[PDB]
């Protein structure tokens, strides 16, 4: 049921080597014990034990161990790991990365205890993903349409603007409207004025009802982010996986929990392995994402989208590579397109939602919707291919089919890709709208498109 | 990496000669 | 290819109590004595009541033929003619055809790679889904072709190229592949198949009369459906007073069809 | 000879990696070029 | 028995009193029974591998050791089954819990206990028989598809004390009971078998037969022998389950295993979702190929051990039916996650890193594992032949094949149906790019060809010569138009459009292509290569005269010919009997002849 | 002939020992029985991979590719294990095998087999593609020992000539053929297109050659100068006026 035993209070500090605070004498220790330190002055730390051995407890403090001493310093040890106090009432909340509220609500009144860590959803139990979540971007939900428990990284680059297309999907994100989704927006590594981005943006544009928003600041303790995300779909397995919801998941920088696994890797005293990374980061970012997906016998399912800010703009670095290697599929932001003011400056043609063929189409969507992309995304090729033609040989060398896929692409950038902050389109609109520009050219040369669909769509 | 390897390794020897010095 | 000296061994002295079991088994009274002689060798070490320990004592020391590639050759020899006349169950073969068959294996190259073992496979596989076979037009077509293979097989040997054993084997594996819905094709054959054959009574004792009645009934029943008029449904109807499957009684049934096809 | 010999950094890395992007570029603005002469010669010659 | 915990750090559990322990055996740790290996001993000490999250193990928790390595519950109740890498049966761990979750610390037993399965003992054995490893000591019943031949375990030998009669027994019955140097073995119809031993054998022999796949350019052009290893790019844009879903449908092996290496969640669950669904007809009934096959599914985030064992397991499951005489296919969905897998333990045990930070020793845990592939006399006394076929596939990043798995893996398979996106993009279906693709078995399987198909191999070698020819007359048609080559070469670049067209290309999805026996497929190949060599002479042999054959002359006097050419892929072995097909193929060849005699 | 066999799944460790026995015995065999031994050791990438192996194992310093900072040693060990000894008839070949690994010839097995060796010879893929069987490529090759076991009792006087002047029109065949792949062949002069012609005749006759066709190196020669032939007599610039006067034009 629960611990109906007291917790023990040690003063008996061995010592402390930079995060870390070494407790001796301690009675049968648990690996991932919380503890709660307390200083001379009498101010809370908390804490959670990073090893034991024997009669020695190896604390890593969450603060800094500045204070601590070998005599009045007392550490109270919870006798458990932390558990997440789940509840349906953290939508609409806001919580720091160790799950306090800071939205001057209440603590959460739990209606579980769940453990951070999760454990495997059966592989037996997974269920294929088989319709769509709008994301409410075209460059998305026309192109690159994400099925409900699909994951999918938006790649992006330091100084792109990947945080406010992630809060725009936050804003935006819902089912396809042919009442029980859910955002969890886990933002790690997230400086001041960025948090504060988020939580007014979702706050202000009526968001909240359908959002669970943890924010872990860029100064906030290393570990805590790396509770974060583990906290984040601790509550959305709660949401999805208890009470029947659709759950999409944001995590905001993934290479800020790289960077933060890093430190805890180096606490251990642990030997770095590729790029100063650990090796096992494929195991934990693993563990991490594949907390996703429908299940047999349930509605609920977890969708995804881990935001990553790509190292040196370098695909090859192991967060991208690792993260292309768990998830179906990636989409990328642009330094390109974001230079020329297109917002939102998604590229379309190295994404790829690996799962758009089962999100997509009649009863799903609509009939055209593989059509129209595929179609859109040839033109929108074929149009850069031609525009890079043109500033070799000159207009007067363009055929008239050239400045048609010229002129579409002009278009397509400023119709299709660019949408701003606060526009919301629907996969219907975005549909009408892939139809405009597709009505540029003659019927017979939208060649992927089939003659029945060309028949009850190419006429505007 | 093999740098940091041995350097771990002496570290876990002094441990162990340090604890092995309080008998 | 290798193995742990004492998993050779124990390999060795298993190889020889298998050859044992199986020369008892396909001859219970030492009728079979070419073959017997060229097994004396082994068979002495099963026949003596050893413990495991003291024949492999013994295969440790040289006494016991110990060469596995020859006791897997010898061993294989005797199962085949095993299987032969375990295969042929309802039908016992003359003692002068399983020495010949012998003889043939033991000259040939190599079993696995024999037409032999082929049709002792294709033999199996029929054989091996009538054990559990449903009532249903295919399992009793099966059924009775299946014992006339066993027949043939019991007169005539695997190795010799009888043209009926070669084309039973065709017909049978075809029928036995021939989907479960695809009563014509199932029908068809099996008339094919009598039509083809010498004897105007194929089945003729090969069979339990009930199973005889089965396939003259099973025949009859799918003939009826093509009658429009009740004096000739009539007229096959008295053709099930026969009892054994006969070409005759095929023709007839044919002849009442073919006279409803001039009466419309 | 065989290599540019800059010398191994991350730097490197990325420098090389640019300078790939910068000839893959190249070839491929100067295919078109080669396209569009080699059409249009053709045609000049029938004429 | 069981030691205590002394520390924990991160997987790592350090415990005492483990003074009887051995290096690689098998613990429970803690009160919740996580599984780990033994990675040291220092004493009385162990240090354990812990593959489950170790948060809450404390010092003091029971260590439960099991008296044997990482090992493979064996037997009955395979067939059907889903395995994580580690061999615990998802179907069960489902069907018990009612969860969506795998609980830490499972302790279902692999094979399901309390099946009464159907049992007839082997009627040659008597107490006082004698008995070797390897030998069949009875059958069960188990699907009706795979008879399960129950064997004695490699390592046991003697003399039958007891064998059970005839009945319904469960894994755990005492099926048999075996003396040797006067001790007692109690045996059972579940086996243990350790995942990283081979299973010994009497020989393995060479392979000499095709595994075939019922698909035209996988069986005509890179043959994969049964027994034969082979790998192909698994990568999303190739189109992939062309080749493991006509293995699976089709194929000539009697049993299947997959192994999810460790696979993305989502794809994991496609395999998951789609085998039980699929059939096969068997003697004109239709049966679900669940029927004869094991899934090892392994999602990203199952154990690291679980992902480096899963392909282990699945290789020891498939020599288990190997041992009982059955031919397996095992397919290995991505030898590069697996290889991950690998990296990430050694990454763990702090081990030093060699090529693109993969272990030294990633060279001889591919090697090792490809050898246990193969055709073998089995052990033990009925001579029963059986192989492994492992179809290894890989997934070079940006299709790089110096990735140090991928090209390990290319140099040790023997044939590689190099699947390609451009092909795949353009619906090329099965989409196996021809130049980049191989097979070595060409000369092994000589002996077969000769017996069964003796003009085969010429008209395999000449396919394989028109088909380059193309590629080098593409050049010259690139440089200076079709219009330009010589006659001879006109009609080779026709021919090459036959076999890239109608020949190598095969959609599945039609009732017609669902599968293509190799009769068929040779008999295309023959007419196709029939009219090259027709064509060819009457070009040739027209060559310097007045009036000269040329492909035009060819398609406006017999363009009949070049349409059957084509329409012969539509004949179908469900509607058309062979005697059919082969008189139509035959009827094309004798038109043709007429055709051409026409013209010269 | 002797065998050791250490297959791909037998124990690793194994590796280690496996030429070393074989040695020991080639020694047995030259230097006790005055046997004319020649030793084949075959992937010596697998020898170096067992090296790796137990390298990272026991921790050693690693040097380039993670091998053990002694490569060079223990390959010694190994390799060393050759030639004549003084008052033996004995003697001990070595031909070793190796893998390549991705065809680098700068990785450590090749490069310091390279070191050790008496030169090497090469097998490549732009020979084995265009189905040159046996596809040496005798550009990268050299054997040290060929600057004495040639000439007068040993093979024809030639020999030596014959050898650098083919050696010459390959590697300037290979360099037309690097020029053509990016000016064309309409730039190259006559004197570079019979150069690029000599290394399609080359290939096709020289080190082309059938699996159990045996030629002597007298024949061999003959050959050589049958190709040599392709070019005017005063292009032949490694070749001596007297050499030439004695077996060019025959």
């Amino acid at each position: 049921n629960y611990l109906s035993q007291p917790r023990l209070t040690y003063k008996t500090v061995s010592g402390v080597n930079g995060p870390l605070v070494i407790l001796d004498h301690v009675k049968f220790p648990r690996y991932a014990e919380i503890v709660h330190l307390t200083l001379p002055d009498g101010t809370k730390r908390s804490g959670q034990v990073l090893e034991v051995s024997g009669s020695k407890a190896v604390v890593q403090v969450f603060e800094g161990t500045s204070g601590i001493d070998a005599k009045k310093t007392s550490c109270e040890f919870t006798g458990d790991i932390l558990r997440t106090p789940v509840s349906e009432d953290m939508l609409g909340r806001v919580f720091n990365g160790s799950g306090k509220p800071i939205d001057r609500g209440p603590v959460v009144l739990a209606e579980d205890f769940l453990d951070i860590m999760g454990q495997p959803i059966n592989p037996q139990c997974r269920i294929y993903p088989e319709e769509m979540i709008q994301t409410g971007i075209s460059a998305i939900d026309g192109m690159n349409s994400i099925a409900r428990g699909q994951k999918i990284p938006i790649f992006s680059a330091a100084g792109l603007p990947h945080n406010e297309i992630a809060a725009q999907i936050c804003r935006q994100a819902g089912l396809v409207k042919k009442e029980n989704f859910a955002i969890v927006f886990a933002a790690m590594g997230v400086n001041m004025e960025t948090a504060r981005f988020f939580k007014s943006d979702f706050e202000e544009n009526g968001s909240m009802d359908n959002v669970c928003l943890f924010l872990n600041l860029a100064n906030d303790p290393t570990i805590e982010r790396i509770i974060t995300p583990r906290l984040a779909l601790t509550t959305a397995e709660f949401l999805a996986y208890q009470c029947e919801k659709h759950v999409l998941v944001i995590l905001t920088d993934m290479s800020s929990y790289a960077e933060a696994l890093r430190e805890v890797s180096a606490a251990r005293e642990e030997v770095p392995g590729r790029r100063g990374f650990p090796g096992y980061m494929y195991t934990d970012l693993a563990t991490i994402y594949e907390r996703a997906g429908r299940v047999e016998g349930r509605n609920g399912s977890i969708t995804q989208i881990p935001i990553l800010t790509m190292p040196n703009d370098d695909i090859t670095h192991p967060i991208p590579d690792l993260t292309g290697y768990i998830t179906e599929g990636q989409i990328y932001v642009d330094r390109q397109l974001h230079n020329r003011q297109i917002y939102p400056p998604i590229n379309v043609l190295p994404s790829l939602s690996r799962l758009m063929k089962s999100a997509i189409g009649e009863g799903m969507t609509r009939k055209d919707h593989a059509d129209v992309s595929n179609q859109l995304y040839a033109c929108y090729a074929i149009g850069k291919d031609v525009q890079a033609m043109k500033a070799v040989v000159g207009e007067e060398a363009l055929t008239s089919d050239d400045l048609l896929y010229l002129e579409f692409l002009q278009k397509f950038e400023k119709n299709f890709i660019t949408q701003g902050p606060y526009e919301n389109r629907t996969v219907y609109e975005t549909l009408d709208i892939g139809w405009q520009l597709l009505r540029i050219f003659p019927k017979e040369m939208l060649k992927r498109i089939p003659q029945s669909t060309l028949s009850e769509f190419y006429p505007r | 990496f093999y740098r940091l390897k041995k350097i771990q390794e002496k570290k876990k020897i002094i441990k162990e000669k340090s604890e092995k010095d309080l008998e | 290819g290798g193995l742990t000296s004492e998993q050779y061994h124990s390999q060795v002295v298993g190889k020889i109590g298998y050859i044992a079991r199986c020369m008892q088994t396909i001859d219970p009274e030492n009728n079979l004595k070419k073959i017997r002689e060229d097994y004396q060798d082994v068979l002495i070490w099963a026949e003596k009541n050893y413990r495991f320990e003291e024949i492999l004592e013994a295969s440790k020391s040289g006494k016991c033929p110990n060469d596995l590639d020859a006791l897997s050759r010898r061993s294989l020899i005797l199962q085949e003619l095993l299987r032969l006349v375990s295969s042929i169950s309802p039908f016992k073969m003359k003692l002068d055809l399983i020495e010949s068959q012998y003889e043939k294996m033991k000259q040939h190259v190599n079993l696995w790679k024999s037409d032999y073992h082929v049709k002792l496979n294709q033999l199996n596989q029929l054989t091996d889904y009538l054990k559990n076979a449903a009532p249903t037009p295919k399992n009793n077509f099966l059924r009775a072709m299946t014992s006339v293979l066993q027949m043939q097989i019991a007169q005539y040997g695997i190795t010799e190229d009888n043209e009926g054993i070669n084309q039973l084997f065709k017909l049978g594996l075809h029928l036995l592949a021939m989907a479960n819905e695809k009563i014509d094709e199932q029908y068809h054959l099996f008339k094919g198949y009598v039509k083809d054959q010498p004897e105007e009574s194929p089945f003729e004792g090969i069979l339990p009369a009930e199973d005889q009645k089965i396939l003259v009934k099973t025949m009859i029943d799918y003939a009826m459906p093509k009658l429009s008029s009740k004096v000739l449904q009539d007229k096959l109807s008295a053709l099930s007073s026969s009892d054994v499957l006969t070409k005759t009684l095929l023709d007839s049934i044919d002849r009442i069809v073919k006279e409803n096809e001039k009466l419309n | 000879k065989d290599r540019i010999e800059i010398f191994p950094s991350r730097m490197a890395q990325t420098i090389m990696k640019a300078r790939l992007k910068g000839a893959q570029t190249g070839r491929n603005l100067l295919k078109k070029k080669s396209d569009a002469l080699t059409l249009r010669f053709r045609q000049i010659l029938k004429k | 028995t069981f030691g205590y915990v002394h520390g924990v750090s991160g997987p790592v559990v350090t415990a005492c009193d483990m003074a009887g322990a051995a290096m690689y055996e098998l613990v429970r740790v803690g009160h919740s029974e996580l599984v780990g290996e033994i990675i040291r001993l220092e004493g009385d000490m162990a240090t354990i591998q812990v593959y489950e999250e170790t948060s809450g193990v404390s010092v003091g928790d029971p260590v439960l050791r099991t008296g044997k390595p990482l090992s493979v519950e064996l037997g009955p109740g395979i067939m059907g089954a889903i395995f994580d890498g580690i061999q615990r049966p998802l179907s069960d761990i489902s069907s018990q819990t009612q969860s969506i979750y795998i609980p830490r610390g499972v302790n279902v037993s692999a094979l399901s206990r309390d099946i009464k399965w159907e049992f007839i003992p082997s009627k040659n054995l008597r107490v006082g028989s004698h008995i070797t490893g390897g030998d069949i000591y009875g059958i069960v019943n188990e699907n009706s598809l795979i008879k399960h031949k129950i064997m004695l375990p490699p390592r046991s030998r003697g003399s039958v004390t007891y064998i059970a009669p005839p009945g319904n027994y469960d894994a755990s019955d005492v099926v048999l009971e075996l003396e040797f140097e006067g001790v007692k073995e109690k045996l059972s119809m579940v086996q243990v078998w350790p995942v990283r031993q081979v299973r010994p054998v009497t020989e393995k022999l060479p392979a000499n037969h095709p595994l075939l796949t019922g698909q035209r350019v996988l069986d005509a052009l890179f043959p994969c022998v049964q027994g034969g290893t082979t790998a192909i790019p698994g990568a999303f844009g190739c189109g992939k389950t062309v080749i493991s879903q006509s293995l699976s449908k089709y194929s000539n092996s009697d049993v299947i295993i997959y192994v999810g290496c460790g696979e993305r969640g989502n794809e994991m669950s496609e395999v998951l979702r789609d085998f039980p669904e699929l059939t096969m007809e068997v003697d004109g009934k239709v049966e679900s190929i669940m029927k004869r096959t094991a899934l090892v599914a392994n999602t990203s985030n199952m154990p690291v051990a679980a992902r480096e064992a899963s392909i282990y397991t699945g290789i020891t499951l498939s020599e288990y039916f190997r041992d009982m005489g059955y031919h397996v296919s095992m397919m290995a969905d991505s030898t590069s996650r697996w290889a991950e897998a690998l990296r990430e333990i050694s990454g763990r045990l702090a081990e030093m890193p060699a090529d693109s930070g993969y272990p030294a020793y990633l060279g001889a845990r591919l090697a090792s594992f490809y050898e246990r592939a193969g055709r073998v006399k089995c052990l033990g006394n009925p001579e029963r032949e059986g192989s492994v076929s492992i179809v290894g596939a890989v997934s070079p990043p940006g299709g790089d094949f110096s990735d140090p798995v991928t090209s390990a893996t290319l140099g040790i398979v023997q044939v590689f149906w190099g699947l390609d996106k451009k092909l795949a993009q353009r619906k090329h279906f099965p989409s196996v790019n021809w130049l980049i693709s191989y097979s070595k078995y060409m000369r092994a399987l000589d002996e077969y060809y000769d017996k069964h198909f003796t003009e085969f191999v010429p008209l395999r070698t000449k396919a394989k010569e028109i088909l380059q020819e193309e590629e080098d007359l593409a050049e010259i048609v690139q440089l200076v138009g079709k219009a330009s080559l010589a006659e001879t070469d006109k009609i080779t670049l026709e021919v090459a459009k036959l076999i890239k067209d109608d020949f190598l290309q095969q959609n599945g999805y039609t009732p017609y292509d669902r599968f293509c026996p190799f009769y068929k497929t040779v008999g295309m190949l023959s007419n196709m290569i029939s009219f090259y060599d027709m064509a060819r002479r009457a070009v040739e042999t027209t060559a310097q005269s007045d009036n000269k054959i040329t492909w035009s002359i060819i398609r406006e006097h017999m363009g009949e010919i070049l349409y059957k050419l084509s329409s012969m892929k539509f004949k179908d072995p469900v509607k058309d009997g062979e005697a059919k097909i082969k008189a139509d193929y035959a009827q094309l060849l004798e038109d043709m002849q007429n055709a051409f005699r026409s013209l010269e």
